[PDB]
């Protein structure tokens, strides 16, 4: 659950991104 | 509408 | 979800389904917040005015879906609810006033590449993050256009929809509505200048929406899909539960509970 929550195993793991990702870090 | 599911669930 | 795009695989590892056993039919979203606890959206399980009341019996929760109709055999995990704890002060009668409701598991999931949880704000990851014009992220299974005029065509997705949804200024949300708005609460959508269209809608209730954190690469819950007036309509937005304030809640019954 918590210490290991926020991280999706098929991208922030794997260093990847999902299609529509940026758009929300650079609303930031 | 949906997919039936195993009967022990 | 209105005017969004369908998910990718394992996108949303959090996002859960409330699936009623009789008739068989998707109830609400829900999100994975720990292997034993899922955190939905009040209505979801109490609204007497559409004579409402599940029970713990009443239902199932389906995690690792993709698809919304198909039962994806060795991916997906349906699980009973043991105990459901819904807010004290919950407000069905007048504004949907925490609208929050959490549901423990009678035995904790297994996570796997398409079932892992989301993570719970705090204090600073709220403080910086839940902020007018930032973005945040809706997942559900619900409508694809508002329920009404002559929608000629389907208005169901075959697979998870996904819209990325910009926080608004409280003084503009309280504005858009006659409807009494609380801090347990906050809209999101495009402001009419922005000419542009998404929202969540009728079906998409107590699903996440999320925020990434640029300070550690995490997905925080910062909202629970809550109500509206229509869908994707003019000069509205979507009210969505705010879940840092209710946090103290949160903790209380969880450490008590399991
Ligand atoms: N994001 C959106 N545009 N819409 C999301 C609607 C979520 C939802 O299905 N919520 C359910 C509550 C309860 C059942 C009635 N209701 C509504 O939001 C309906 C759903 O269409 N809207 S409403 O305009 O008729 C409405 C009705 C009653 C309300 C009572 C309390 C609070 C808000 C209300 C808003």
């Amino acid at each position: 659950g918590e210490a290991d929550c926020g991280l999706r195993p098929l991208f922030e793991k794997k260093s990847l991104e999902d299609k529509t990702e940026r758009e929300l870090l650079e609303s930031y | 509408d949906f997919e039936e599911i195993p009967e022990e669930y | 979800i209105v005017e969004g795009s369908d998910a990718e695989i394992g996108m949303s590892p959090w996002q859960v389904m409330l699936f009623r056993k009789s008739p068989q039919e998707l109830l609400c979203g829900a999100s994975l917040i720990s292997d034993r606890w899922v955190l939905t959206a009040a209505h979801c399980l109490l609204y007497p005015p559409w004579d409402k009341n599940f029970t713990e019996n009443d239902l199932l929760v389906r995690i690792g879906k993709h698809s919304r109709t198909r039962y994806e055999r060795n991916i997906e995990k349906i699980s009973m609810l043991e105990k459901i704890y819904i807010h004290p002060r919950y407000n069905w009668r007048e504004n949907l006033d925490r609208d929050i409701a959490l549901m423990k598991l009678k035995k904790p999931v297994a996570f796997s590449d398409y079932i892992h949880p989301v993570c719970l704000p705090d204090r600073e990851t709220a403080a910086s993050l839940l902020q007018a014009g930032y973005k945040g992220r809706v997942t559900g299974w619900g409508n694809l256009k508002e329920t009404w005029t002559a929608n000629v065509g389907k208005g169901q997705p075959s697979v998870l929809q996904v819209v990325n949804l910009p926080i608004v200024e409280r003084p503009v949300c309280k504005d858009s509505t006659r409807i009494r708005i609380t801090d347990n609460m906050f809209c999101a959508g495009y402001k009419p200048d922005e000419g542009k269209r998404g929202d969540a809608c009728e079906g998409d209730s107590g699903g996440p929406f999320v925020m990434k954190s640029p300070f550690n690469n995490r997905w925080y819950q910062m909202g629970i899909v809550s109500w509206g007036e229509g869908c994707d309509r003019d000069g509205k937005y979507g009210f969505y539960t705010h879940v840092f304030r209710l946090k103290k809640w949160i903790q209380k019954v969880i450490d008590q509970f399991g």
